[PDB]
DNA sequence: GTCCTAGGACTGCAATTTTAGAGAGACGCGA
DNA sequence: TCGCGTCTCTCTAAAATTGCAGTCCCGCGCGCCGTAGGAC
RNA sequence: CCGGCGCGCG
């Protein structure tokens, strides 16, 4: 057997602005949503008909803001551990500070040529720096050579991202390791800082993915039918975005940062920004994580068509194999199928005949309902479905009211009792899902747990008050009789519940019933009461439960059984059942 | 409590599928009880 | 190759090392590692006939060795 | 009246917050 | 004329708390209430 | 056809 090859395969990977201009061409520059009295979508706003089409592709095209600054990615800084800070081995803090406050770094890059002693990152700011150097370098050249010896915020983050050598990286990373092996709490941590470094750099190496796109200089606006909250973070970036480039200031450069990191993820920077009701916002990461999110929440599970409900009854007379559905929910789930059967038989000209037929609950809808609905199963359902037998297979029939009929037998598997519980009705639509259902979750090749192996649709409660009634047997003993004692003969036992039907005979009193079998009863394993040896041949043995009469001159052997009706009956239902089962097929 | 179990115990184990039919091992656990056997 | 492997099968007569061979010697120069590994995993947990064989054992390893992306110094 | 209008509970884990261990440059006293 | 513990920090190895991050059954039904603020 | 709050059923 040659196996049927499926190569499938996802990946995600960190975006590149160029990838990003492709997603949106497109570039969304203006705040503005709606307008107030037309009720528009304003042009080159949040849904604008240009950028994202027509009002189906307004749930896919993409848009991007053309940020002024670049703006690191808050979940490559924030979170920890830091990727950025460990790409770029250094402190948590003094980036952070480098983004948030009035820091600037010393040497962001190396691969252009430099002529200062500036190392480090200077909180202060440099008085030299301020008015000495560019008073005597003038301003444009000095602008022009300005963002290669000292800069701040998130460019010098990514100047120095996009400068890396990472191969250096990892050479230096293993001799420091060495260095520390060679020669104890984090002399072992600085080590593992090592390891995780080294890791890091190599999977950029081996990988499309740039550090630099960490951070952003682009940021994709989501489609408008996707956000009919979001909308309102997406205007502040624009509003402080838009309000930079007016500029153009290191105040107004942090807020668009912290328009982003609020839109890409809040409740991450200790106190969440909120609203003006004092409500924190929702951001990405909110709505794509947790229990509620996209992938638990959407993704896991979905609401379906094609399905009912109603409130569950017990019906003793059902089939093993079958239930009970309600009429409206049968019209109602079985609505195509039977628009089907109206169309073929000429009994409707068109779909919307049908359907207004439908809706007028004529006489002859019923009878095309329940001709579709034979050999097309259905899925029962319980709310807590623990294991497998949670959800069944079973054939619908039309039934009176407006409840589920059950089987009593199978509610052990779906824990269901008649005091208030409702189930889910589904319908299989395509061949495959009812062939499906016939076949693998039917109740009849379901009857035992996977649990452990132990059958499932066992009697219970009533069935086994009932069974064990019937199987006890006579009184006995002291029970029986007054006195220390110092019973009808049956042919067959048919005479035995004939003579019990004409109330000769209780369900529990003894009688003799002639065996024509061989010995199958169960009994305790002794030895005759009592052996009557007549002088002529003949013996009879006396046991507990029986009576065998033999002979030294023949070989007959006459066996009479001491039992009730009540016995008798239990092993005429299952040798009938048995019997019946085998004569019908 | 038990909710929250069954989901961390189903999501372990949830990509265990039979796909072969003897994997071709030697190993055998050693046994000396009987609705285990 | 593949599609008379399947019909060869579907006859009744199922493939060997031979046959997992020859396929595999296309599939090593693909550029997916994956692809080889899947046809190296039929073959090595099936029957005793298609168990593979050095040449089984080269084609994987030269699919892994030369692969387009990613580290596979451990698969190898 | 209103029309635009801008505070559990448990586990995991890296991050301080020391505690400590050694330790040395310049030294006031001293041999 | 230097030599001696040593004054005054001094810089980092090694635990010791400590402040977040993460999570905490499933499936149904019904009702109410939002959408705010200010110069006219 | 959007979310919160309250009350319930299994
Ligand atoms: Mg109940």
């Amino acid at each position: 057997m040659i196996d049927r090859y499926k190569h499938q395969q996802l990946r995600i990977g960190l975006v590149s602005p160029q990838q990003i201009s492709a997603w949106a061409t497109g570039e969304v520059t203006k705040p503005y949503t709606f307008h107030y009295k037309t009720n528009k979508p304003e042009k080159d706003g949040l849904f604008c008909e240009r950028i994202f089409g027509p009002i189906r592709i307004r749930r896919y095209q993409m848009g991007y803001i053309k940020l002024t600054c670049p703006v690191t990615h808050v979940w490559y800084l924030k979170r920890l551990p830091s990727y950025i800070a460990n790409l770029l081995d250094k402190p948590l803090k003094e980036l952070e500070g480098l983004v948030y406050c009035d820091f600037s770094f010393a040497r962001p890059i190396t691969k252009k040529p430099t002529f200062l002693r500036l190392r480090g990152s200077f909180e202060y700011e440099i008085q030299s720096w301020k008015y000495s150097i560019p008073l005597f370098f003038t301003t444009q050249g000095f602008e022009i050579f300005r963002n290669r010896e000292i800069s701040t915020g998130a460019g010098a983050i990514r100047e120095q991202l996009a400068d890396l050598d990472l191969r250096i990286i990892i050479e230096n990373s293993l001799v420091e390791w060495k260095q520390l092996g060679e020669e104890d709490r984090k002399i072992v941590r600085r080590k593992d800082f090592l390891v995780r470094r080294m890791e890091l750099a190599k999977h950029f190496i081996r990988t499309n993915i740039e550090p630099e796109w960490m951070v952003l200089c682009l940021l994709p606006v989501l489609p408008p039918e996707l956000r009919p909250d979001i909308n309102e973070l997406y205007r502040r970036v624009i509003y402080r975005n838009n309000t930079l480039t007016d500029l153009l200031v290191m105040c107004q450069e942090k807020l668009v940062q912290e328009a982003v990191d609020t839109l890409l993820d809040n409740g991450i920077r200790g106190q969440p920004m909120r609203d003006g009701h004092n409500k924190v916002y929702k951001s990405f990461s909110d709505v794509i994580e947790g229990k509620e999110g996209r992938f638990r929440e959407t993704l896991l599970g979905k609401r379906v068509d094609y399905s009912g409900r109603s409130v569950i009854v017990v019906g003793p007379s059902l089939s093993l194999h079958r239930c009970g559905l309600p009429r409206e929910i049968a019209i109602e789930l079985f609505q195509t199928f039977v628009i089907r059967g109206l169309i073929r038989q000429h009994l409707a000209s068109n779909i919307g005949v049908a359907k207004s037929q439908i809706r007028e609950k004529k006489p002859i809808v019923w009878e095309i309902l329940q001709e579709v609905m034979q050999g097309h199963p259905v899925l029962l359902n319980r709310a807590p479905t623990l294991h497998r037998l949670g959800i069944q297979s079973f054939q619908p029939i039309l039934v009176e009211g407006r409840t589920i009929c059950l089987h009593p037998l199978v509610c052990k598997g779906f824990n269901a009792d008649f005091d208030g519980d409702q189930m889910a009705v589904h319908v299989p639509l395509s061949l495959e899902a009812q062939a499906e259902a016939r076949l693998l979750m039917f109740s009849h090749m379901n009857l035992l747990s996977p649990a452990i192996g132990d059958p499932i649709s066992v009697p219970t409660q009533d069935m086994l008050i009932g069974l064990y009634v019937l199987t006890s047997g006579t009184r006995r003993g002291i029970c029986a009789n007054r006195y220390n004692p110092c019973e009808p003969f049956f042919c067959n036992s048919y005479d035995a519940i004939g003579a019990y039907r004409q109330k000769r005979i209780n369900l529990d009193s003894p009688l003799w019933l002639r065996w024509q079998l061989d010995q199958r009863v169960i009994a305790s394993k002794e030895v005759p009461i009592e052996v009557h040896y007549e002088s002529f041949g003949n013996y009879h043995e006396i046991y507990a439960h029986y009576l065998i009469v033999r002979s030294v001159k023949k070989e007959t052997l006459y066996i009479y059984i001491r039992t009730t009706v009540g016995h008798i009956s239990f092993y005429r239902e299952i040798e009938e059942a048995i019997q019946g089962f085998s004569q019908a097929c | 409590d038990a909710g929250y179990l069954t989901r961390r115990l189903v999501e372990v184990v949830q990509h265990i599928v039979v796909r072969r039919t003897d994997c071709g091992t030697i190993r055998g656990i050693s046994v000396s009880f009987i609705q285990t056997l | 190759a593949l599609d008379i492997s399947y019909e060869m099968e579907a006859a009744g007569r199922f493939a060997t090392t031979f046959h997992f061979n020859c396929l595999l010697s296309v599939q090593a120069t693909c550029g997916i590692p994956e692809v080889a590994y899947a046809t190296f995993e039929n073959m090595e947990y099936g029957e005793d006939f298609m168990k593979p064989d050095t040449e089984t054992y080269n084609w994987v390893i030269q699919a892994y060795t030369r692969a387009d992306s990613y580290d596979r110094v451990q698969d190898v």
